């Protein structure tokens, strides 16, 4: 490392561009010769020289090629010689390759071969191809080339079904085709910007083949881009261990060995070198080097030599001249034609009176070009950019028709299409490059391509190429075109910028990372091979043979450059790079560092449009732009009337650039050609630069500058100003009609609501007004209403309802439209919040609900403002004021209850033996909060509330009341409700081990199974349950005597009433108060929570006295709490995480050097990546293994059972990570290692903040945002998650302190502070979630009329908050009539939504009753909208697959998906599973649910996360299928109900209806059931029939396996069924009939249903169904369990005097193959 | 003279005035308010800083701009009057007087607040209230009786060097009569005398915040299109913030014309 030295990169740059001539001489081929003619020296090269064949070369017919790739090579048979040499390495090896072949020669066919190899990899059995699985990247140097590449690649590869396309325009939203495309052709810089932005879940992961065409561009000044890409790809391959193939194509140039080293191409296997001999046609070479130094004479001489050469080819095939500009094609064609007219030589091109001249005359009127009709008849033609594509194709067709005898073209033709000519002449090799501010020589690639266009496939025996240029540059153009031009790196010029690109990516984060990165660059290779050219002394090279010191010095210089410009914070000692927002913006908009420093210095919030134009003008991309004399007059004529003022004089090029931009926006044509070129440069570059200024000033919250910059972006794009009538933006509207509209000063606004004829009268052109109307309504516009939700006296939550008020036409609006939402302060200076809003076509009509938080203060600011501005559509702006005239602000938080300095309460205060015993085993004194509250819980019967930080010991407080209840009666029942099940299990373990093990009391954790839970509540003294498990039970409180006999109700984390699941908590808690009032026996209520600012509201809601409610403050936490909030301001999430990487290490070594540390990260991938980052920073800054505290070998036993080698290594170094995908044993082992202190740091996913049982001294929360795959957007951590994560910093019996660092975006800092230092207000969301509760209460008759519904709502927390914060619930007033009217509206709306959903029935618009759909809803605890969709979809239609689809699309499953493109893989196998239908909406929850379900039925092996998904889906599944059975029985037909029962049993045993029943037997392989079916025996109890010796002979199984099988054979239900008809012969048609069925279990075993593949435990169930299959009519259904024996009777109204069968009753709900049927018949 | 180099190259005046007005945000931190300290009237006016900073940021140094003032009295103190809103109306101005519509502002928000007068810019800090200002205030008083002479003021924001000095005036009855009778626009016209006005107390504050109301259809700067301004024109208002002086919406011609050639 130190000491280093700073280099002058400017001096190290060759400053020759691609014109660097590293060769010192130039040898010529034998036969060549040199002449001198008229002042120009002519060099002649014979070329020719095609070696017939080597040792043994035989061309390969396509028939010998692999079958899969033959069809792509349609229309050809014999590959060229190079192709036949490379067929092996291209289609039979996966090696990276570099092919140096002469230009032309079809070097792209080998790339096609490699592409076909990678295509054949992903071919599946169906004949189709896993198109979604792979992506190939093709890198062409010119967009001209890219378009033809896309076309031809699609044409040749359409047969395999690949969508071949290039990506264009803005990459922000055009990503649908990106997923759709399988081959992506693009320019190197577009790929660079893409990979720069990057991201996770990108398609860059699926990229397996990259093809770098025309790679000799490495010599060009664009070369460093190719270098950056290849270095990036190799480094990322190394990191991913996923090898990616690189295929390089170059010309016959030296230094090819170093280029192969660049591409990791093995010389023997991968390197294939061919010379110019393998050119398709011999290229007779003439090089003309002129010496005349007068410009006028040079022009005349160049025209003279061109004329001489064209006349030497007067009768020859064709002549193709190339010139620099578009007007110069016309000039040169006109010059040669006029020189032909001065002579009589013109007649030599024409074939006398030709039919071809007749064709050129035929298209004289058809060409519709001013130059073309003048020059086409004489055989002349031109090709340039400013030309119709049809006209260009017509010129190409006449040249292919051989009619056009002379063609003059810009290089765009040379790159674009396949247009060969016999003779090709390059008229000059100098061209104006607006970047350089000068005329520079031609890029070697352009020259190589043009002169490769000389000769033709078969029409010519030989081609001839003439190159006219200066005499000095002759040698260079010789050595390039005869293989003596070395290829060198130009990275030194661009090194700082490139480095920033990699720092922003995080790929580089220290100087040594950058030295590695540079090692993968072509610059390093070339420095190692030729140190002389790159300024490295030979003894200097001896000093460090690997060039470590030189690379490190280069990196140090670049880092110092970036730190100067404030892009990157660089630490000299460490060598560390910290990315900043400026550096990211520079990398992400292709801005160089000097430009960004300029922007940072100049840009102030008070800039005007004048100053903003100047700031753009001072961009370092325009540094070489100069004001020349030849143009100053025109520039002065413009600057005299520019709309945006220009302060400086016209001599300063700043003024030139400013004026040129203004002229581009005003759409002006300039006379000077240098002006046209410099405008092209300035404007094409201006887009990204202005977007960069936009993100700067926006993320800086400067409102005015943000507006101006966005509008300037829209103006640069749409080529108009604001004042212009925006209709011109359509591009389908005439210009003159818009002019006539502009003349009228009636605001376009004022023609919105106007009808067509009035519009026409206003324009004065009425007939077309309808069209205007259409294009008036196609103009985007939105409608915004605002719901203000006061959170606190300082914080407001805002719900914006965006409703589209335009018509969506895909021809105009595309797939999506984009808007920016900006909240602005009173004086429109400060952007309080901004947000990007994408209106997609899927919801182009529907409303859009956006909720955000804005601060406020007292006295109230008059208004805020909400502007919505279209990102691309101009003047499409809709602004909404937000007035606080009528804002009702909540009362201030009451002072918290004081924590008195009371004497610590010993355990002896319980005054009971076993109580004292346990709590002396654990401690000698009580927590001070426990101490303060002890008397009220232990020595009173009142309801009590406790509020204190998470980690204060609230559980012991509740245990006190449990103990007092047990003392008052040892048979009493307590119900403990906690909102999270993963916390319920912690409570269950601890409280079983306590109460049950030490007191012979009962502790039962409810399961959700109705009968299991009712038993557990009957037998239990302490019943732990989640809210929903208690809701479903307590609903039937009238029919449940156990629910009424409850004595104590404890509820933990009650603040979670303000969360997503809050409503069910609030509902059960109000249910307990209503029940305690009704039964007159008091049910005591104990509530534990975090500190609540409005704790008194909840206490009153629960009947807690003022003396019983205890609300504390986060300073009273037993363990003292140190909180630090660190703001990171990068808007880009991923880069923000990178910026937070190293400060995690810093916070560890500052706050918790030796004590344990827990880090919380937003996603599972971030767990492992942050662990690796911790270990890397630790290795670099001090020493690793500061985390390990147990000997590595003492942990190797525990370690070797783990699955992830990454996890075992990081654990070895002392850091473990927790994510959903870890198997339970792995998670248990990591948490065990953490509690043991063996591992110091644990990096854990956010989702585990409830599940984790461990704790640490320090808690480091990263980011506080997570990606949603559903919305495809980031969501904030709710405050409750944050509180729990912070509560993890509670180590009581080990640490004196508890420290937590929350790393958040700057904007959130305040909010977090505001709501983490002080108690938290909570409010009810029950007003939204209410329909299912109302329907259930209508079922259980708790609610009978609408007045009873309002009565019901009186008991809620909602009522308490509505009088305290009305605006939060959209109320306006605290009076009693306001409340009654609001409740009236709410009850009417909920009940009418119920009635229309058919769950209830409203009579006289007053009284309500429950229908059967509502009964099936409340019975099975199912959302009513599920029931509605079920009722509408089922009908009499019976499909097992359709049934799975109906169940999946139920509203309950709208959860779980994230990333998981492996569903695609499942989709492939879901193409195999019985149902592949519906369009493949991956990322849709219901799709994932039925996919996982159908995988489960086929006993398919999936991932672990997918298995958890499966578990939850399965539980809610069986309850839904029972609902479906009851629906199909209530009024449906017979076959669908029967199929639903079959689906229930199919789900239980993970069996398909076709599978053999023997698949239910444990330890039974598929070969085993094949053996049994070879016996033909398939009956499930046939195994029971065989003797155990005989069954043992057939099975060949292990005694434990046979024991499991025997338990199942015994548990398998075999029942005796008896059917009977009372009074059978004496029945009546009108009268009812009862059929009696008696069922008796023969075995009479007790236990659950044996289904290991089923998640929860389940009991036997059975169905009985009267109904004929001939008529598909179900008559009489009844379900029942068969414990012991039982009789059942089915009532059914008889038909009319007709014979009928006695049907197919018996059906199961679990075991498959137990289904019976008995038939009979009797008439009336 | 034989063959002498001759060509006129010049720019319009509004170019220079725009380049000048771009730096108006600077004068906002140095804003002084003049108090003779002998007024002792009783009626005290409190002007919030935000609306004044936006008023100054949008003005021009040469051409004058004006805004109407609406405000109420604080809860307990009738003697105090807190300017709480500035209404910008379509106007066109010269360096002496500002031409305003005959229609006074009318909106729902303004129904609860009192018309407290008007405020206008001034390029020179003349030590007396302009005769044009007296005439305009008296004519506005006579045509609309919503402006009581004792509760309406003329606030003058004078463009002092690198700053802006405020001073507030109220008309006296003789001033009302002379301003109703005056049809002369001279700088020292008939019957002008300093006893026609009196100095009232103005206060700058940042304790409370004020808001702007701008016309809903067109903006306020008709200066660049003085033709479209007729004193009998009628406007509707909205809750928004006023655009800068040289905003493109104020001068559409300067863009369209430059586009046509
Ligand atoms: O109830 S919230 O409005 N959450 C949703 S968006 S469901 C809320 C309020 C305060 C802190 C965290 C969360």
């Amino acid at each position: 490392l130190a000491p280093r030295q700073v280099l002058d990169l400017e001096d190290l740059v060759f400053t020759q561009g691609s014109h660097f001539m590293a060769n010192k001489r130039c040898q010529l081929p034998d036969g060549s010769f040199r002449r001198q003619r008229k002042g120009y020296e002519e060099v002649h090269v014979p070329a020719l020289k095609p070696k017939p064949f080597g040792s043994e070369e035989q061309l390969l017919p396509v028939e010998k090629l692999p079958k899969y790739a033959q069809a792509g090579f349609e229309g050809f048979k014999t590959l060229n010689r190079i192709q036949s040499k490379l067929y092996r390495a291209a289609l039979e090896t996966d090696e990276n390759l570099l092919l140096c072949a002469p230009t032309g020669a079809g070097k792209t066919n080998v790339a096609l071969m490699c592409m076909l190899r990678e295509i054949g990899k992903h071919i599946n059995m169906d004949g189709t191809i896993n198109v979604d699985d792979f992506k190939i990247i093709y890198i062409a140097p010119m967009r001209s080339l890219v378009q033809e590449m896309v076309g031809s690649f699609g044409k040749r590869l359409a047969t395999y079904g690949i969508t071949v396309a290039e990506l264009t325009g803005d990459h922000q939203l055009c990503k649908e085709e990106i997923s759709a495309t399988q081959i992506i052709v693009c320019t190197p810089e577009k790929w660079d910007i893409i990979t720069r932005k990057g991201g996770e879940r990108t398609y860059t992961q699926l990229v397996r083949l990259i093809i770098l065409d025309e790679i000799h561009l490495l010599h060009d000044d664009r070369g460093p881009v190719l270098e950056a890409l290849v270095a990036r790809a190799i480094r990322n391959i190394e990191m991913t261990q996923e090898d990616v193939r690189l295929i390089g194509l170059s010309a016959t140039l030296p230094n090819y060995e170093d280029v192969a080293t660049f591409l990791r191409v093995d010389p023997a296997k991968g390197l294939f070198y061919f010379d110019n001999s393998f050119r398709p046609v011999p290229l007779e070479q003439t090089y003309v080097g002129i010496t005349e130094k007068k410009a006028i004479k040079r022009f005349q001489i160049m025209n003279e030599i061109v004329y001489e050469k064209i006349m030497e080819h007067a009768g020859k095939n064709q002549v193709l001249v190339f010139v620099h500009s578009r007007k110069e094609t016309g000039k040169t064609a006109r010059a040669i034609r006029d020189m032909c007219l001065e002579k009589d030589t013109l007649g030599l091109f024409l074939r006398e009176g030709s039919a071809s001249t007749e064709v050129l005359r035929t298209e004289a009127e058809q060409c519709k070009n001013l130059e073309l009709k003048d020059l086409l008849p004489y055989g002349f033609a031109i090709h340039h950019a400013g030309m119709t594509r049809v006209d260009r194709t017509l010129v190409e067709d006449l040249f292919a028709d051989k009619h056009i005898q002379v063609l003059v073209s810009t290089a765009t033709l040379a790159w674009g299409v396949n247009l060969p000519a016999h003779t090709v002449i390059i008229k000059g090799t100098q061209v104006y490059s607006p970047e350089k501010g000068r005329w520079t020589e031609l890029g070697a690639l352009d020259i190589l391509q043009m002169l490769g266009r000389a000769g033709r496939p078969q029409y010519d025996t030989k081609g001839e190429g003439i190159l006219i240029t200066s005499h000095g540059e002759l040698q260079y153009y010789l050595s390039l075109l005869n293989q003596q031009l070395p290829i060198e790196s130009q990275m030194v010029s661009k090194l700082p910028d490139m480095l920033n690109a990699e720092i922003v990516l995080g790929n580089v984060q220290n100087a040594k990372d950058a030295v590695n990165w540079l090692g993968y660059a072509y610059l390093y290779i070339r420095m190692l091979r030729s140190p002389t050219l790159y300024g490295i002394s030979h003894d200097d090279l001896k000093g460090d043979p690997l060039l470590d010191q030189r690379r490190l010095d280069l990196v140090h210089t670049a880092a110092l450059m970036l730190d100067k410009n404030n892009l990157v914070k660089y630490d000299k000692k460490t060598g560390n790079f910290q990315v900043t927002e400026l550096g990211r913006i520079a990398s992400h908009y292709y801005i160089t560092n000097d430009t960004v420093q300029t922007y940072n210095q100049l840009l102030k919030p008070t800039l005007s449009e004048i100053e903003l134009f100047r700031v753009f003008s001072l961009s370092s991309e325009f540094k070489n732009i100069t004001v020349r004399e030849e143009e100053k007059l025109e520039l002065q004529k413009l600057l005299e009337r520019v709309p945006i003022p220009v302060k400086e004089s016209i001599e300063e090029p700043s003024a030139k650039i400013n004026v040129l931009l203004q002229a581009f926006i005003s759409q002006l044509k300039l006379e000077g050609f240098a002006l046209m070129a410099d405008m092209v440069y300035v404007t094409q570059s201006a887009g990204r630069l202005m977007r960069a200024i936009f993100e700067i000033v926006l993320n800086r919250g400067w409102a005015q500058l943000t507006d101006k910059t966005l509008n300037l972006c829209k103006m640069i794009d749409k080529r108009m100003w604001q004042s212009m009538c925006p209709l011109r933006q359509f591009r389908k509207l005439p210009e003159e009609v818009v002019k006539k509209i502009e003349k009228k000063n009636f605001p376009f606004e004022r023609l919105y609501d106007l009808n067509h004829n009035e519009i026409g009268e206003l324009i004065r052109m009425p007939k077309m007004g309808k069209t205007i109307h259409k294009y008036v309504h196609l103009f985007p516009k939105l409608e915004l209403s605002v719901h203000l939700q006061p959170i606190t006296r300082s914080t407001l939550k805002v719900e914006l309802t965006i409703t589209p008020d335009f018509q969506w036409d895909e021809k105009v609006h595309g797939s999506s439209e984009a808007f920016w939402i900006l909240v602005e302060d009173v004086d429109s200076e400060v952007i309080l919040h901004h947000e990007y809003f994408l209106l997609k076509a899927k919801y182009a009509q529907d409303e859009h609900l956006i909720t955000f938080f804005v601060p406020v203060f007292e006295p109230l600011p008059p208004q805020y403002f909400i502007r919505v501005v279209s990102d691309r559509w101009l003047s499409c702006e809709t602004q909404l004021p937000v007035s606080f005239r009528h804002l009702i602000l909540p009362e201030k938080y009451p002072p918290p209850t004081e924590l008195l300095d009371l004497q610590p309460l010993p355990v002896s205060a319980l005054r009971n033996s076993a109580f004292e015993s346990l709590y002396q085993d654990k401690f000698p004194f009580f927590n001070p909060i426990q101490t303060q509250v002890f008397n009220t819980v232990y020595n009173s019967d009142d309801n009590v509330f406790v509020g204190a930080p998470t980690g204060s010991g609230k559980t012991i407080c509740a245990e006190f009341a449990i103990l007092r209840m047990l003392l008052q009666s040892s048979e009493g029942r307590c119900v403990y409700i906690t909102p999270m099940e993963a916390l319920a299990e912690q409570v269950y373990m601890d409280w079983y081990e306590k109460f049950q093990d030490r007191l012979n009391k009962k502790v039962v954790l409810l399961t959700g199974e109705t009968s299991t839970d009712l038993k557990l509540l009957g037998k239990g003294n302490i019943i732990i349950s989640t809210p929903e498990k208690w809701d479903i039970l307590s609903r039937r409180w009238k029919q449940r005597k156990n629910v009424q006999n409850i004595n104590l109700f404890v509820v933990d984390e009650v603040h979670l009433i303000g969360g997503e699941n809050g409503p069910v908590l609030e509902v059960i808690c109000s249910r307990m108060r209503y029940i305690s009032s009704q039964i007159e026996r008091p049910i005591r209520i104990v509530a534990l929570s975090s500190s609540l600012s409005n704790a008194k509201d909840v206490a009153h809601w629960l009947g807690c006295s003022a003396t019983s409610t205890f609300n504390f403050h986060p300073n009273v936490r037993p363990v003292p709490l140190e909180l630090h909030i660190q703001g990171f301001n990068i808007s880009h999430t991923q880069t923000r995480l990178l910026s937070m990487a190293k400060p995690v290490y810093h916070a560890i070594t500052k706050h918790s050097p030796k004590k344990p540390v827990i880090v919380f990260v937003p996603s599972r991938k971030q767990t492992r990546l942050t662990a690796i980052d911790i270990l890397t920073t630790c290795a670099a800054d001090i020493q690793r293994q500061r985390f390990l505290h147990c000997t590595e070998k003492d942990l190797i036993p525990y370690l070797e059972k783990l699955s992830d080698s990454t996890l075992k290594e990081t654990l070895l170094n002392g850091v473990g990570y927790l994510h959903e995908g870890l198997s339970p044993m792995e998670r248990r082992l990591v948490e065990q290692l953490f509690s043991s202190g063996a591992i110091q740091v644990v990096v854990a996913s956010r989702s585990l903040c409830w599940g984790m049982n461990v704790a640490a001294h320090l808690v480091i929360i990263m980011d506080t945002q997570y990606y949603n795959g559903k919305i495809h957007a980031y969501v904030d951590y709710p405050i409750y998650d944050v509180l729990q994560m912070v509560g993890h910093a509670n180590r009581p019996l080990q640490d004196d302190e508890g420290r937590c660092v929350i790393m958040c975006q700057g904007s959130k800092k305040d909010f977090f502070k505001k709501f983490l230092y002080e108690p938290l207000p909570v409010e009810s969301h029950l007003d939204h979630c209410m329909h299912d509760h109302f329907n259930a209460e209508i079922v259980t008759k708790t609610i009978e009329n609408k007045q009873d519904a309002v009565d019901y709502l009186t008991w809620t927390f909602l009522y308490r908050r509505m009088t305290q914060n009305p605006n939060y619930y959209n109320l306006q007033g605290i009076s009693h009539r306001h409340l009654s009217d609001h409740l009236s509206e709410l009850v009417e709306q909920t009940l009418s939504d119920l009635e229309q959903s058919k769950c209830i029935s409203i009579e006289d618009e007053m009284d309500v009753a429950p229908l059967n759909l509502g009964m099936i809803a409340a019975y099975y605890y199912i959302n009513y909208t599920t029931i509605e969709l079920f009722s509408m979809s089922l009908n009499a239609k019976t499909k097992v697959r359709g049934l799975i689809e109906i169940i999946s699309n139920a509203a309950e499953y709208e959860n779980i998906p994230i990333r998981h493109h492996e569903d695609n893989l499942l989709r492939q196998l879901a193409q195999k599973v019985p149902h592949k239908l519906n369009n493949p909406k991956f990322n849709d929850p219901h799709v994932k649910t039925n996919l996982l379900l159908q995988a489960h039925l086929s006993r398919m092996q999936l991932s672990a996360e997918l298995q958890s998904d499966t578990e939850e889906i399965l539980s809610k599944a069986i309850r839904l299928i029972q609902a479906c059975v009851d629906v199909l029985s209530s009024n449906g037909w017979l076959s669908p109900a029967l199929a639903a029962m079959e689906l229930a049993q199919m789900v239980t045993q993970a069996m398909w209806s076709k599978d053999s029943y023997l698949k239910q037997l444990p330890h039974f392989t598929s070969e085993h059931i094949k053996r049994c079916t070879d016996k033909g025996v398939e009956s499930v109890f046939d195994i029971m029939e065989m003797e155990d010796e005989e069954r043992n002979a057939l099975l060949q199984l292990t005694d434990s396996q046979i024991a499991d099988v025997a338990r199942f054979c015994n548990r398998y239900p075999n029942i005796e069924l008896s059917y009977e008809v009372v009074d059978k012969d004496s029945i009546r048609s009108g009268g009812p009939v009862v059929v009696l069925v008696q069922l008796e279990r023969e075995e009479e075993v007790t236990g659950p249903v044996i289904a290991p593949l089923f998640p929860q435990k389940r009991e036997e169930g059975w169905w009985v169904v009267i109904g004929d299959a001939k008529s598909n009519s179900l008559i009489s259904i009844k379900r029942l369990t068969l414990q012991q024996k039982a009789k059942v009777k089915l009532d059914f109204v008889a038909p009319a005097t007709g014979a009928h069968n006695y049907t197919l009753y018996f059906m199961s709900d679990a075991y498959m193959g137990c289904d019976q049927e008995y038939k009979f018949s009797v008439d009336v | 003279l034989g063959s002498m180099t001759q060509t006129f190259s010049s720019k319009t005046e509004w170019r220079v005035r725009a380049i000048s007005a771009a730096n108006l945000h600077l004068r906002t931190n140095h804003i002084y308010v003049s108090s003779d300290d002998i007024k002792e009237t009783g009626y005290t006016y409190i002007l919030p800083k935000n609306v004044l900073k936006k008023f100054i940021c949008i003005s021009d140094l040469r051409a004058q701009i004006a805004g109407y003032l609406y405000g109420v009295s604080p809860p307990d103190n009738p003697q105090v009057k807190e300017i709480r809103c500035i209404v910008m109306v379509p106007q066109w101005g010269t360096h002496q007087t500002v031409h305003l519509p005959g229609q006074l502002p009318q909106h729902e928000y303004l129904k609860e607040m009192e018309p407290l007068g008007w405020i206008h810019t001034q390029p020179n800090e003349s030590p007396q209230l302009s005769p044009q200002d007296v005439t305009t205030h008296a004519k506005i008083m006579a045509d609309n009786p919503s402006w009581d002479g004792e509760k309406t003021i003329i606030i003058t924001c004078s463009f002092t060097p690198g700053s802006c000095t405020l001073t507030a005036y109220k008309l006296t009855p003789s001033g009302y009569e002379w301003g109703r009778q005056n049809t002369d626009k001279g700088n020292n016209p008939k019957g002008y005398l300093p006893s026609h006005y009196e100095r009232v107390q103005m206060l700058l504050s940042d304790r409370f915040l004020g808001f702007f109301m701008v016309p809903a259809q067109s903006s306020w700067n008709y200066n660049f299109m003085g033709v479209r301004h007729d004193p009998n024109m009628k406007y509707e208002l909205q809750l928004a913030n006023p655009k800068e002086f040289y905003h493109e919406v104020h001068r559409p011609s300067h863009f369209l014309n430059f586009a046509l050639l």
